[PDB]
């Protein structure tokens, strides 16, 4: 286990989950293998809150458990859940939920050009610009509403559009320690 | 683009048009009801060259009329996106510009518009000109759009001229 | 879906024939002469008025024979019918004129060859 996928999964959990999925990693880190009952003592979480934690993990595929069953001393069957962490399925999450933001940037571009300017404010509906020019009535000389026939204004949709510019470079900025840890656990 | 096409028509004559001169009553009323409508899939329709066939006449149950199937040649003209056509301008004003190529008439937006042009409320009749003069564009002038897109509404089509593009405007 | 500049047409626009204006005129000026005759039949709408002008405007050759010895040279370069139109009507003084309206006519044929096409239309053009 080269300390650089330990260190990158610790910076991952504790910048978009909970303190909560921050403690049980700890758990993995220190032990390859740890059980889930065990856990939970170490822990004192609750018996659904540890699940729910769990199940979270598990559904990003950060851990992966395995299921063993043997007999008790008294005979009764037992059924314990061992969990681990898998780097390996860990790291292409990472990159998965790191590329869709990417390209969620990539498309927040496009998503610009195509925003919808013109809009009515008695029935507070916002009309594309090619769809301006339909409702255009030539006796007004301007812009229209049929349902409201009331004038339709552009100047309230400027000003959202200039928020998610500033949020494009601050994304790139915040990420690069994620990016560098990625390089570093290609080996 | 003008185009010479074969269109599907179908004709329902009422019950006292029949008898002598059936068929000629169908090719005239071909005319009225084709001539003056626009349709979407093909634009406008100008006149019918000749009529190429009719079709037998289906007698509609109960209702008395026949529906005749017409195959007629036409010529069409349909505003294509991305394509450059001479157009001649109506009316000037700030908020745009008005341009008709022949039924097709064309609205051409201040944004479309080249930035250096400026509106001309001062001169009596309103037109776009530039700081220098070096062209001037008004009321009744043969200039040159790109049909941005394509919009159709109450069988009446009309599109979007933009003159960014080079090679554009009155030459 | 259909872009002119990239030659892209529907399915109702493959086997369509498309007419010069010029040509376009000789049609509609028929259906002026036959609305001439069988007097008190229906008047010809304003449609019809508004493209017959237009055609009339732009027209480039005011010769019938001109037009079908322009059309029969045409015929014999291997050219699109929807470009043969536009080569006819927009006609381009310059070879790198037509090549910047219409994209698609790059590389169809030599630029050299390309400007003699276009200067055999003005000899036939008639100026007025
Ligand atoms: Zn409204």
């Amino acid at each position: 286990v080269p300390a650089a996928l330990k260190r990158l999964a610790k910076y991952v959990i504790r910048g978009f989950y909970g303190i909560e999925h921050a403690l049980a990693l700890d758990i993995l880190i220190r032990n390859s293998c740890v059980k889930e009952e065990d856990m939970l003592e170490l822990l004192k979480f609750d018996r659904k809150q540890l699940r729910s934690v769990l199940n979270n993990l598990k559904g990003d595929k950060f851990i992966k458990c395995r299921m063993r069953v043997e007999t008790a001393a008294d005979g009764k069957t037992t059924r314990h859940n061992y969990y681990f962490i898998n780097y390996r399925t860990l790291v292409n999450v990472v990159k998965y939920k790191l590329d869709h933001m990417r390209r969620r940037i990539e498309t927040d571009e496009r998503d610009s050009t195509n925003r919808a300017s013109f809009k009515c404010p008695v029935c507070s509906s916002t009309f594309t610009d090619l769809e301006a020019n339909q409702l255009f009535d030539p006796m007004t000389g301007t812009f229209r509403c049929t349902f409201c026939h009331t004038e339709v204004e552009e100047d309230e949709s400027a000003m959202p559009k200039k928020d998610a510019r500033t949020l494009l470079a601050r994304f790139n900025e915040q990420i690069e320690p994620i990016y560098a840890l990625l390089r570093e656990t290609e080996d | 683009m003008f185009y010479h096409i074969s269109l599907e028509h179908e004709i329902l004559l009422h019950p006292r048009y029949f008898g002598p001169n059936l068929l000629n009553t169908v090719k005239q009323k071909l005319f009225t009801e084709v001539e003056g409508t626009c349709t979407g899939k093909y634009g406008f329709v100008i006149a019918v060259t000749t009529i190429d066939n009719i079709g037998a006449g289906v007698i509609q149950p109960g209702r008395g009329f026949v529906l005749y199937p017409v195959k007629y040649k036409a010529i069409v003209f349909r505003p294509f996106k991305g394509e450059v056509v001479d157009a001649v301008v109506t009316q000037v004003n700030k908020v745009g510009l008005f341009t008709e190529i022949g039924p097709m008439s064309c609205f051409i937006s201040r944004h479309s518009i080249p930035s250096e042009m400026e509106f001309d409320p001062n001169s009596n009749p309103p037109c776009y000109k530039t700081m220098d003069e070096d062209i001037v564009i008004q009321q009744d002038d043969e200039i040159r759009l790109k049909i941005v897109g394509t919009r159709v509404d109450k069988n009446d089509i009309f599109a979007i001229g933009s003159l960014m593009d080079d090679y554009l405007g009155l030459v | 879906e259909e872009d002119a500049s990239q030659l892209i047409f529907p399915k109702e626009f493959e086997t369509a024939e498309t007419l010069l204006n010029s040509e376009v005129h000789m049609l509609l000026e028929h259906r002026k002469q036959q609305n001439e005759s069988a007097e008190d039949e229906q008047e010809l709408s304003e449609v019809f008025m508004k493209t017959l002008n237009y055609t009339a405007r732009f027209s480039r050759f005011k010769n019938r024979e001109t037009i079908a010895s322009v059309r029969s040279l045409l015929l014999q370069k291997k050219l699109h019918k929807f470009e043969l139109a536009c080569l006819a009507n927009l006609c381009p003084e310059t070879a790198e004129e037509s090549k910047a309206l219409i994209p698609s006519l790059e590389g169809r044929f030599e630029d050299e060859e390309l400007q003699q096409i276009l200067d055999d239309i003005q000899t036939k053009r008639s100026f007025q």
